[PDB]
């Protein structure tokens, strides 16, 4: 009844990767779009007590100048990842003098993924693959670019991306209200919408979190002053 | 069913079942085809996506020059495996200044991949890679396996559903030795469309092709300038 | 199983319309048992 | 081609391809195909049985798992 | 139960478990034969036609591990590429530090020692192949030996590997092969292999067959296509 | 290669170590061998005895000199002596590199149940299956010992392992005292192993040593002829 | 001898389906917990024809059954479940 | 096949004869069983 | 008797038994072949059997006798691969003797460092004890002949007369009857012993075509393999 971490099933998936595609659904919800305007992330924050301090816990966190991350699934293990991102950047700076495309450094992390060997090399990032999904929003050359990956070491381009326990529903909602010639307030409008449709406990201007990038300015969040003037504008 | 846990393991009727269990994992992937012509060789690859809007997985891969690649599988097993194939061509470019022929690449490629089904606790590489080449005599289609085991082909399709095309294929055999690019590739999608069902076929979106040749470099075509070929195809009989 | 290879010995020659018996056949008889007994225990067994 | 005998086929079906799709099937499981796309088709309320039944039958008799996702190629 | 597991574990009667497995993993693979003459050695393989699109001369069974020797394999294909790597290896190693061309007896003591070193320990496996090889020296005479996954290394007038190893040793033993030079040879192994595998198992095949003797100045190669195809006219007459 | 890299020796629901009890009930199965110890120098006696008359008797030895004056034997296992030997001659080598000066009984003693202990804390092992006799003679007064596969090793006045070793517990203490001589150490010694002996008694089936504060040696058979005859 | 009897019970549980002139009109249906020890030839088609298989619930499993077991009850009027069955990853029929 | 034993007989086919159930526990097998014995009308013999 | 993994690794049993090693014994009588060995006056003689089942096999390359050194031969039992492992293991210590001390090895020292060495497998756990067993013959100066036995759970010993294979006993009894005679011993009675022995116990009045004979003698150290000639002479000869 026990099995190496490299067994491959009778129907040809593995063992180990299948798990942690079903345990990222524990997590939080989390809602990105992009538009030829900006790209716009939505996360949920799960509060649990009053004696929380809301703006201790963060979901988005910037990689460089122009790069911005969306996590759900576990938490405490993404720190090393976001860590390899941000020193991969600043180390393609320094030796070439440019910045780089969110593709490139979305594949740089995703060949991290699969490593786990209990055999061979000394202490590896072994024992088990990374739980968390990750949304990848970034302004380049060609406009706004927003890219998902996945612990099987997956990722891929999408306009319209919905991860964490809520992912269904919010994808499955998602589709009627989009097209190409969408505008940024309009999108927030509509994004919100679907966080405050699916949530579970109340809405106010600290349960939630919205970050938007736009090819003018660099990455900039909202705080609790601009937060609630969509709310009240819902 | 204790016999279907490690690789080091031998079954009864001498058959270990790790390998047989990557083999049916290459079938998973998606449908693609290859085929060579007296000069020329074109591998053609139909895509997939999962919702209607995230844009659809590549396939194709751009390996060298005079070498591309098709893939059917995992792929951070594929780009393990490219990184590697480039790091040799480079290599072998720098020392002995002349391009690497296809043969003893993919020789190299089968030694590599057999070292793991045979240590303790370490497992096979799940690809399905369909190479293409041009080299001093001629073009070349080759295919590899997670068994450490390539063959020489002139016409192959793998993939799900991969069989009605190999028919298809076996068919219209004879014919590949005086066609020229512009039915060649006709040939390949003609082959390429018996494994759909009766509701979709190519639309433009789901297509990828590339050609080497003699006096052409290997080249990728999708999405766009692909219409081209697409037009002038006669509808699926029904 | 001496006994068995005299009998296929024959076998063999009651096709092919032979009325005799020739050198080969017991050749072939005797190849032909010598790997069926691969399948018994040969454990010789002892009485203590 | 044995079993296949009494119900009404159409002269479409390919053995030679059939033979070669499936693999490690005992006999069996080969006369079990020529049963379940007799019933496929029946179940479409059509008349004469069709390759693609067959197609269905084999991908029935293997019996493999539920696959939820496929992320592969 | 549970002692044929591993390969460091002996039955109650005493022996081990997987290295049997292993042979019977070899006896499913096709066929081959290799046979002494007065003056060298001769090879002869029949390669199954699994389907129409492979090409002819793909998956060669042959290998020329030196100049001078010949490797014939049976059982997977991927060991067997890897032995022959090994071996070839093993020659030009010899030939750098001493400076002459190996004998037979001690590169196949080698890749014997080599192999049987794969069935102690419990983090490898067994191989899955046996081979055959050949050769011939202007002052050695002709050398076969033939090598089992055991470990195990035998001299042979002439020996058959693969599916039907007793049927085609009937008709090996048949030949007077003491005096008989290896010009009329190859005619002999194209009959005794176009009696066997029957077209109810399969339809077509192909046939390779190697050379090695002062015929050809002791080196080993191929035979031409011309001396080949009056080998297979002259068999086709042997089914009457 | 790789070895395995852990313990196979673990404690019990009960707090017990099974693999060293085990090794223990093999020990018990030895051949018997005593020894003593009187004011004068120490005695160690065993017992051999070889299935047929094809054996040479005169290419091997049960007691084994480490050096001009410690003598050991054994009682157990046969492979794994030899080598607990060629350990402790290197042990002794050792020490004598740094003083000058020829070791103690008790720090060589100390020095091997170290080893013996350390090897059931290693990886993918199993104890050895011997109990070890140490004699010695130095700064005058004599010294005997006694390891054990746990490690642990004790100071006997005259002790008995093996077979039956109860029975000679009990035997040695119903005769044995504080002062007597080398002679009548080595007469109730043989007496002793005649407890249990084989059918007879012979000249060669008897293994003894001596080391008096002169130093160590093993006895001819003449002398063992001699000492045979006049006893019984 | 070690679950002798039991085999030869099975095996003629076994025989009564295949094997000279066959029972007939007489349909089985059978069920189990942990598949994977059953024996190969009694697995065989010819005797189990159909293997059908039941699963852990999706999502409309959920709402759905939520909807059967609670629908006999005193609540409220306004309450959703579909966030209750978002609220249990995989669970069975008997958790609801 | 019981309730229209004509469809088959018409068209050529013989039903099959067996099925299987299998799954974790609590996923409701016995149930399904329960349910097919409400519903039909021939005899009905069950053993554990 | 046992619980746990004793049937499967040398762990020790709750009886004080050990399984791993009690099974190679047994391994040993595997491929069905005997050899007996002799001490005489001022010669030593070894005597063994070799079966050629069939005529394609090349008689010359069966010999179960190897030379390890000029003046120290030795005679196998048991299983192949490992027999010619521990043979290779032998002649690479002797010759590192030399090298390192400047002359030449007493055969009790060999014998004792491959024991040894076979010693470690029966203690760790992932390696197999090989179940192959080993006769060594010699000349040492000022004592004469020797005769040693070395067997796979590392037990070495100096005899006067041995047989290792499947007859042991009954031959074991026999030279213990017969040299209850206590008497003079010469090289031709030392060989006339030795073949009737195995003659006896197996009872087949062979042919000079079936038994190999290694001796040596204080006159001349080198180890020699008996011609097929003077084999006949001696065979005919001991028939009266
Ligand atoms: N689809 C379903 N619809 C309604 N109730 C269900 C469903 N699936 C399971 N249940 C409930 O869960 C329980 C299922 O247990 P049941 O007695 O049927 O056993 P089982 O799952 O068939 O097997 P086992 O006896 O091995 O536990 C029942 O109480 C039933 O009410
Ligand atoms: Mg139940």
């Amino acid at each position: 009844y026990d099995r190496g971490v490299n067994t491959f099933s009778p129907e040809g998936r593995l063992f180990q990767v299948e798990y942690a595609i079903e345990a990222i659904k524990l997590g939080s919800t989390a809602i990105g779009i992009q538009t030829s305007e900006g790209v716009c992330l939505a996360v949920e924050k799960r509060i649990t007590s009053p004696l929380m301090e809301p703006s201790s816990i963060e979901k988005i966190v910037e990689i460089d100048a122009h790069i911005g991350c969306a996590m759900s699934g576990l938490i405490a293990d993404a720190k090393t990842l976001i860590d390899k991102a941000r020193v991969e950047t600043q180390n393609h700076w320094f030796t070439y003098n440019e910045t780089m495309t969110v593709e490139s450094v979305t594949q740089a992390v995703s060949n991290l993924a699969l490593q786990f060997g209990e055999e061979d090399a000394d202490p590896g990032a072994m024992s088990r693959p990374f739980g968390v999904a990750l949304l990848f929003g970034g302004v380049d050359e060609k406009g706004p670019q927003l890219f998902h990956m996945d612990p099987s070491g997956t990722f891929v381009q999408c306009d319209a991306r919905a991860i964490g326990s809520a992912s269904e529903g919010a994808q499955s909602s998602l589709q009627e209200v989009y097209h190409k010639s969408m505008t940024l307030k309009e999108a927030i409008k509509s994004s919100l919408i679907i966080l405050k449709q699916v949530m579970e406990e109340k809405l106010n201007a600290t349960n939630i979190e919205l970050a938007t990038v736009q090819p003018g300015q660099n990455f900039h969040m909202f705080t609790k002053e601009e937060l609630e003037e969509v709310i009240k504008d819902i | 069913n204790q016999y279907d846990n490690d690789v080091t393991v031998w079954s009864p009727q001498g058959r270990i079942h790790q390998i047989e269990y990557a083999m049916e994992a290459v079938k998973q992937g998606s449908a693609t085809v290859g085929l060579k012509s007296k000069t020329h060789a074109v591998l053609v690859a139909l895509k997939r996506a999962q919702s209607e809007l995230a844009a659809h997985q590549k396939k194709i891969l751009h390996v060298d020059n005079h070498i591309g690649i098709s893939i059917a599988g995992l792929t951070a097993d594929a780009r393990l495996l490219c990184n590697f194939m480039r790091q040799e061509c480079l290599d072998s470019r720098f020392v002995f200044d002349r391009p690497l022929p296809v043969s003893r690449l993919v020789s190299l490629i089968g030694s590599k991949t057999q070292i793991p089904t045979q240590r303790y606790g370490r497992r096979p590489y799940g690809v399905g890679l369909l190479i293409a080449g041009y080299d001093d005599m001629g073009p070349h289609i080759f295919q590899t396996c997670p068994s450490a085991n390539y063959f020489d082909c002139r016409a192959m399709s793998i993939g799900a559903r991969s069989q009605s095309a190999r028919t298809y294929l076996e068919r219209h055999m004879s014919e590949f030795m005086e066609c020229n690019l512009n039915e060649l590739v006709k040939h390949g999608l003609r082959a390429l469309r018996e494994t759909l069902p009766a509701e979709q076929d190519l639309t433009t979106k789901n297509v990828s092709i590339g050609i080497v040749g003699k006096d052409l470099e290997f080249t990728i075509y999708d999405d766009d300038d692909v219409s081209p070929f697409l037009e002038g195809l006669e509808e699926r009989p029904q | 199983d001496l006994r068995n290879v005299c009998t296929e010995a024959g076998m063999f020659a009651i096709r092919a319309d032979h009325d005799f018996v020739v050198q080969e056949d017991f050749m072939k008889a005797v190849r032909k048992v010598a790997d069926s007994k691969k399948l018994e225990s040969k454990l010789d067994y002892k009485p203590v | 081609q044995i079993h296949s005998r009494k119900m009404n086929v159409s002269p479409d079906v390919n053995y030679e391809e059939l033979a070669r799709c499936t693999d490690d099937f005992n006999g069996a499981q080969c006369k079990a195909v020529c049963v379940e796309a007799g019933m496929i088709a029946l179940r479409r309320g059509a008349t004469e049985l069709t390759h693609e039944d067959y197609m269905e039958g084999i991908l029935e008799v293997q019996a493999k798992k539920k696959a939820n996702l496929q992320y592969y190629a | 139960t549970g002692y044929d597991l591993s390969a460091s574990t002996f039955s109650p009667d005493g022996r081990v478990f997987q290295v049997e497995y292993a042979m019977k993993a070899v006896e499913n693979s096709s066929t081959a034969i290799g046979i002494r003459c007065k003056d060298g050695v001769v090879f002869g393989v029949e390669k199954l036609v699994l389907s129409k699109l492979y090409e002819e001369g793909s998956n060669k069974r042959l290998f020329n591990v030196d100049r001078h020797v010949g490797m014939a394999v049976a059982g997977l294909l991927a060991d067997a590429r890897s032995l022959a790597d090994i071996a070839r290896e093993e020659a030009s190693n010899f030939r750098s530090n001493f400076g002459y061309n190996i004998p037979l007896k001690h590169l196949a003591d080698r890749v014997a020692m080599y192999v049987h070193a794969y069935t102690l320990y419990s983090a490898v496996r067994p191989f899955g192949c046996s081979f055959m090889l050949g050769s011939y020296s202007v002052n050695d005479g002709a050398q076969l030996y033939m090598i089992d996954p055991s470990g195990v290394s035998y001299g042979y007038w002439g020996c058959a590997i693969g599916k039907a190893r007793q049927a085609a040793k009937t008709e090996i033993e048949k030949l007077q092969m003491k005096e008989m030079t290896c010009r009329d040879i190859v005619k002999e192994v194209a009959k005794i292999i176009y009696i066997v595998h029957d077209e109810v198992k399969d339809k077509a095949f192909e046939l390779e067959l190697s050379w090695v003797g002062e015929l050809t100045n002791g080196r080993h190669e191929i035979v031409p296509k011309d001396i080949r195809e009056e080998a297979e006219k002259y068999a086709k007459e042997s089914l009457k | 290669e790789r070895g395995y890299s852990f313990s196979l020796t673990t404690f019990s629901p009960s707090g017990k170590l099974v693999q060293i009890e085990y090794a223990l009930a093999a020990v018990a199965g030895g051949a018997p061998s005593v020894g003593i110890k009187a004011a004068n120098g120490v005695v160690l006696a065993t017992e051999k005895k070889q299935k047929s008359i094809l054996y040479d008797e005169r290419s091997v030895h049960k007691v084994e000199p480490i050096t001009k004056h410690i003598g050991l034997v054994y009682s157990g296992m046969g492979p794994d002596y030899r080598v607990l030997v060629h350990r402790a001659r290197k042990l002794a080598q050792q020490y004598y590199l740094v003083y000058q000066e020829p070791i103690p009984t008790a720090q060589l003693v100390q020095r091997v149940a170290s080893v013996m202990q350390e090897y059931t804390q290693s990886g993918g092992v199993r104890p050895f299956g011997v109990s070890l006799l140490i004699c010695g003679w130095n700064e005058g007064r004599p010294y005997l010992f006694q390891s054990d596969p746990s490690g642990a090793y004790f100071a006997w006045k005259a002790t008995a392992m093996g077979k039956n070793y109860v029975n000679g517990k009990t035997f040695l203490e119903k005769r044995y005292n504080e002062d007597l001589e080398l002679e009548d150490a080595i007469h109730t010694a043989i007496l002793t192993l005649k407890e249990s002996f084989e059918g007879q008694m012979t000249e060669d089936n008897i293994e003894v040593g001596i080391c008096n504060e002169a130093g160590f040696r093993r006895l001819t058979p003449t002398e063992v002829k001699d000492y045979l005859a006049a006893i019984a | 001898g070690g679950d002798n009897e039991v085999q030869r019970t099975m095996l003629e549980l076994i025989n009564q389906l295949d094997g000279f002139d066959p029972r007939g009109n007489i349909k089985v249906l059978m069920a189990t917990n942990r598949p994977d020890t059953l024996d190969p030839a009694l697995m065989r088609p010819g005797r189990l024809d159909r293997k059908i298989e039941f699963s852990l619930p999706d999502l409309e499993g959920r709402t759905h059954i939520f909807k059967i077991h609670a629908r006999s009850m005193s609540v409220e009027r306004d309450i959703r479940f579909e966030l209750l069955a978002r609220l249990c990853p995989n669970s069975t029929g008997a958790e609801i | 096949p019981l309730l229209h034993p004509e469809r088959f007989v018409n068209l050529g086919i013989e039903p099959p004869k067996g099925v299987l159930l299998f799954g974790p526990p609590g996923t409701g097998k016995t149930l399904c069983a329960r349910a097919v014995a409400n519903r039909t009308d021939a005899c009905f013999i069950r053993v554990i | 008797s046992s619980a746990g993994f004793d049937r499967h690794i040398t762990i020790f049993s709750p009886e004080g038994r050990l399984y791993q090693v009690e099974y190679a014994f047994k391994a040993i009588n595997q491929g069905g072949l005997t050899s007996v060995a002799v001490r005489g006056k001022d010669c030593a003689v070894i005597v063994t059997q070799k079966k050629v089942p069939d005529k394609l096999l090349d008689s010359s390359t069966v010999t179960h006798l190897f030379k390890i050194t000029e003046n120290i031969g030795c005679v196998m039992t048991g299983m192949t691969a490992d027999s010619r492992s521990q043979v290779q293991r032998a002649r690479y210590e002797a010759a590192n003797w030399k090298y390192k001390y400047g002359y030449e090895i007493p055969v009790d020292m060999l014998c004792k460092r491959i024991a040894d060495i076979s010693q470690v497998y029966t203690q760790n756990a992932e390696m197999r004890p090989l179940g192959c067993c080993m006769i060594l013959i010699g000349i040492d100066e000022e004592q004469g002949p020797q005769v040693y036995k070395c067997d796979p759970a590392g037990y070495y010993c100096g005899f006067k007369a041995t047989a290792a294979g499947v007859k042991q006993t009954e031959s074991t009894s026999f030279l213990e009857k017969k040299v209850k005679k206590k008497f003079d011993w010469t090289f031709e009675q030392t060989v006339e012993t030795a073949i009737t022995c195995l003659s006896t116990v197996l009872s087949i009045d062979f042919k000079p075509s079936e038994i190999e004979v290694g001796v040596v003698t204080v006159e001349n150290p080198k180890f020699r393999i008996l011609t097929e000639a003077e084999i006949d002479a001696h065979l005919v000869a001991l028939a009266e």
